C-alpha cells in the first residue's frame, strides 16, 4: 500500500498535467507582480508539501518491504521492488540507512536472482 | 442554527488559514465543520408539508443531483460553487449554470478543484437520513453505467467540440485569476480526449473499476474532508 | 485443443501476476550494462542481403498494456487476447511481408 501512494505521487510528479499546471506559472509570469508572486509562492508550498509525502511514503515501503523479506520467504520476488525503490533514490539517506542496517540481516541468498543488475 | 458559526465567521476563518500549512487548513476546517452543520434538509420540509409530495420532491432531488454529479464529472464540470447552482422552488430540482469551466480545466487553477462535483455537508444531508447509500448511489450507477454503454458516442461529441475553432474552452492567466480573486493547442486536446476515454472505460489510476467502484471512488473523493479543506473559500466546501 | 487451452492458462498465470513481471522488467530495463535497444549496426546485421529513458517508459507502459490485456485500446479478456494473438501470428498477409531469411512458409 505504501509503494502504491509513492507511486501514485511518482505519477503524478511526472504527469503530463502537472507539466501544463507549471508551465502555466512559468508562461503567467512573462497588482500583476503581486498575484504572479503569490502564485509563484504558493507553488513552492505545494511541491515541497508532495515531495515530502513521497519520501515518506518511499520510506515506509523500503522499511516494510525489508520486515516483509526477513519474516518469510513466500515473497521473496518481492526483493526485486525492494532494490528497484532501493536503486532509483540511492540519493535518499533513510533508504540506504535502512538497507545498511535491517537490509543487512536479509539472507544473502535471495539477493542472487538480481546478482546482475546489483553488480552493475 | 441560530447558535451556530455565521456564515461570515466561517468564511473569515476559512480565509485567515489560506496563507498557512495543509495540517492547520484541515484543523480550520474541522473546527468550522463542528460548529457549522448542514440544514438543507429543510428545504424539502417547509415547501412540501403533505408526505407524500415531500418523499417525491426529495426522491426527484438527489436522483437530480446523482445524474448531474455522473455527467459533470464526465465533461470535467468544474467552479460548482453555491451560486453557481440553483434548486427549482416547485421541483427541487438542481440546475448547473455558468458552465465557462469544464474539462478539468478548474484543476490548472491556482487552488486547484480536488473534487470531482459538488457533494459536500448540505448537499448530503438534502438527501434524507440515509446520505449517499441508496437512491443516490444506485442512480449514480445506472448514469455511469449509460455513460460508458455510449462511450464512443460520447467521444466522438466531444471530439467534434473540442476542435470547434470558436469554443474557448482552455484555461488561460486571465481567465484563471478572474476565477480566484481576493481582496500546443493539439496536445491540451489530445491529452483532454484521452483522460475521458480513460473516464468512459472506467480507468482511473491505471487500474479497471467496475461502474460500482468508480462510482464508490467518486463519492468518497467528493466527500473527503481532507480534499474540501484545500479548496478556495469562495467554493465554500463547509456549506 | 490443447494449444489454445494452454495459451490461456499461460495468459492468465501472466496477467495475475503483473505486478511482479512488471518489477522485474523494470529492474532490467534500467541496467546500464543491458544493451536492448535497437541501433541502426544492429539491424543491418540482422537483416543482411547479398533519449533512453522515454523509449524505456514507452516500453514498460506497453509490457503494461500487455500484461492488463490491452491491445488496440479495448480491454480483452484472456481467450479474447490469446484469439487476436494466434489470428495475428497464423494471417497469410503478415507472413508475406516478412524478411525471407525469417522463413515464414516454413
Ligand atoms: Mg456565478
Amino acid at each position: 500500500f505504501s509503494d502504491t501512494q509513492y507511486q501514485r505521487i511518482e505519477n503524478y510528479m511526472k504527469s503530463s498535467e502537472f507539466e501544463n499546471k507549471q508551465a502555466l506559472l512559468k508562461r503567467a509570469k512573462e497588482r500583476y507582480t503581486v498575484k504572479v508572486q503569490r502564485e509563484l509562492e504558493l507553488d513552492e508550498l505545494a511541491l515541497r508539501a508532495l515531495k515530502e509525502d513521497r519520501k515518506r511514503f518511499l520510506c515506509k515501503a523500503v522499511e516494510n518491504y525489508i520486515n516483509c523479506l526477513l519474516s518469510g520467504e513466500e515473497h521473496d520476488m518481492w526483493v526485486f521492488r525492494l532494490c528497484s525503490l532501493w536503486l532509483e533514490n540511492s540519493g535518499v539517506s533513510e533508504v540506504n540507512g535502512m538497507m545498511k542496517r535491517d537490509g543487512m540481516k536479509i539472507p544473502t541468498y535471495k539477493f542472487l536472482p538480481l546478482m546482475y543488475q546489483l553488480a552493475a | 442554527r441560530p447558535n451556530d458559526f455565521s456564515a461570515f465567521q466561517c468564511q473569515k476563518k476559512m480565509m485567515e488559514v489560506q496563507k498557512k500549512s495543509f495540517e492547520e487548513k484541515y484543523e480550520v476546517f474541522m473546527d468550522v465543520c463542528q460548529n457549522f452543520q448542514p440544514v438543507f434538509r429543510y428545504f424539502c420540509m417547509e415547501k412540501f408539508l403533505d408526505p407524500a409530495i415531500w418523499f417525491e420532491k426529495r426522491l426527484a432531488y438527489t436522483r437530480s443531483v446523482a445524474t448531474s454529479s455522473i455527467v459533470g464529472y464526465i465533461l470535467g464540470l468544474g467552479d460548482r460553487h453555491v451560486q453557481n447552482i440553483l434548486i427549482n422552488e416547485q421541483s427541487a430540482e438542481l440546475v448547473h449554470i455558468d458552465l465557462g469551466v469544464a474539462f478539468e480545466q478548474g484543476k490548472i487553477l491556482p487552488t486547484p478543484e480536488t473534487v470531482p462535483f459538488r457533494l459536500t455537508r448540505d448537499i448530503v444531508d438534502g438527501m434524507g437520513i440515509t446520505g449517499v447509500e441508496g437512491v443516490f448511489r444506485r442512480c449514480c450507477e445506472k448514469t455511469m453505467e449509460v455513460m460508458r454503454n455510449s462511450q464512443e458516442t460520447l467521444l466522438t461529441i466531444v471530439e467534434v467540440l473540442l476542435y470547434d475553432p470558436l469554443f474557448d474552452w482552455t484555461m488561460n492567466p486571465l481567465k484563471a485569476l478572474y476565477l480566484q480573486q481576493r481582496p500546443s493547442f493539439n496536445k491540451v486536446a489530445e491529452r483532454v480526449l484521452m483522460r475521458l476515454q480513460e473516464k468512459l472505460k472506467g480507468v482511473e489510476e491505471g487500474t479497471v473499476l467496475s461502474v460500482g467502484g468508480q462510482v464508490n471512488l467518486l463519492i468518497q473523493q467528493a466527500i473527503d474532508p481532507k480534499n474540501l479543506s484545500r479548496l478556495f473559500p469562495g467554493w465554500k466546501a463547509w456549506v
